[PDB]
């Protein structure tokens, strides 16, 4: 739901 | 958490290694409300991507849940952008170094409503950092403190914050300061963090005003970061 | 100035003696509450507290050494911060509740407006003071720091700035001195000093968000803001 | 200004 969720992932 | 097992030098170098790069703006001196906020928005949006990757390399941050990471970043993103700004602007008295190809003075903040007040606050903070001879090792400690403390209202973050405090003291003792000079300098640095918070909240109002006007296109990321403060 | 000549214990005694009293609200349990009337309670309370704060500030070592314009500026900038840290201090012994007045205990439920987020932040700060076991001597030092630091950033006037800086250093030494007497190690002293000063960042935040909330209702034509309270609020615009 | 006056008295 948030872009910040996706970007903080990308391990 | 590996952050607690780190030595002071390991903590410092980890923060140094996590440091985002100084980015450039596009290539005319801004005066209008559109072009000024247009260049700043584009720069900040690109800086945000680096900040996120920087945050994940800050010791102890990754150990938090994703939702906590989101909360802390939403709370502190403008604070982090601003302390980076005043740091870059240290060697340029009376000017704000948003980018090496984008030096702004207070005269350009005049032509935008409610801008020059924040400009002067940023300039005063930068001047204070210069008079204190703020070191890069100290700066990265302060920026990490902002990230972890600004939304912190937990036991883990508490110990990490204490760890960074020990790291700051380590740096001052390493620089040859006495115990008296250490706790005095520590206090002075942390009191500035209160002013950084104030400027962020004022800047957030300014951005919210720009968004409401709807002339300068905001990125979807910047929107979410901004709307997170909408309450 | 006599402020720079004071010892740590003398600084503490001065601040403790300068402490304002705890005022009562006109809250009545038998009287029906409303969203506007509740804000009216807090408004009337804060307005009466301001007069005591102003006289409190005059007894803060180094404050009256400043020009009148600088004294006005600092109080204009910090009045809500000082009110809030006082509120947070009074609410320590009451988990999940805010003690605005001895006859006015409010929880997160008994709410409004947008204010509920601010309420939670105040509660969290109070919970922080509680777990830190904040002492009264530490509290009066913190409140004095807020007064002098919150507003500070031709020709000179610069002279006013470094005078504040020296007094701030004195309160810093006072804090360290207090912690040293408490039996804390050097590591624990620096850590606690840091913990205490980082809370000031939160108090600043709650003040800014609170100022937005107060400015929000002022446009809603809802609550009788006093003449002085209108001045203090208008100084933060925008 | 009220604050200015109260600081005097
Ligand atoms: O490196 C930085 C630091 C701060 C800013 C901004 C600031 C700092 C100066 C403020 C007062 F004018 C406005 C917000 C900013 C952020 C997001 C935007 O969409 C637009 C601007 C940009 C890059
Ligand atoms: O002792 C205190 C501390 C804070 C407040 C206020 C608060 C604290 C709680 C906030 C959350 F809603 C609102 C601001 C306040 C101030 C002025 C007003 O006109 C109205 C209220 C009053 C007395």
């Amino acid at each position: 739901h948030k872009i910040l969720h996706r970007l903080l992932q990308d391990s | 958490s590996l952050a607690l097992s780190l030595t002071a030098d390991q903590m410092v170098s980890a923060l140094l290694d996590a440091e985002p790069p100084i980015l450039y703006s596009e290539y005319t001196r801004p005066f209008s409300e559109a072009s000024m906020m247009g260049l700043l928005t584009n720069l900040a949006d690109r800086e945000l991507v680096h900040m996120i990757n920087w945050a994940k390399r800050v010791p102890g941050f990754v150990d938090l849940t994703l939702h906590d990471q989101v909360h802390l970043l939403e709370c502190a993103w403008l604070e982090i952008l601003m302390i980076g700004l005043v740091w870059r602007s240290m060697e340029h008295p009376g000017k704000l170094l948003f980018a090496p190809n984008l030096l702004l003075d207070r005269n350009q903040g005049k032509c935008v409503e409610g801008m020059v007040e924040i400009f002067d606050m940023l300039l005063a903070t930068s001047s204070r950092f210069r008079m204190m001879n703020l070191q890069g090792e100290e700066f990265v400690c302060l920026k990490s403190i902002i990230l972890l403390n600004s939304g912190v209202y937990k036991d883990h973050i508490h110990r990490v914050l204490d760890k960074i405090t020990d790291t700051l003291i380590h740096l001052m003792a390493k620089a040859g300061l006495t115990l008296q000079q250490q706790h005095q300098r520590l206090a002075q640095l942390l009191l500035i963090l209160s002013h950084i918070r104030h400027m962020s909240n004022k800047g957030m109002e300014h951005l919210y005003s720009m968004k409401c006007k709807n002339v300068v296109p905001l990125s979807d990321l910047l929107l979410e970061m901004l709307d997170a403060h909408r309450l």
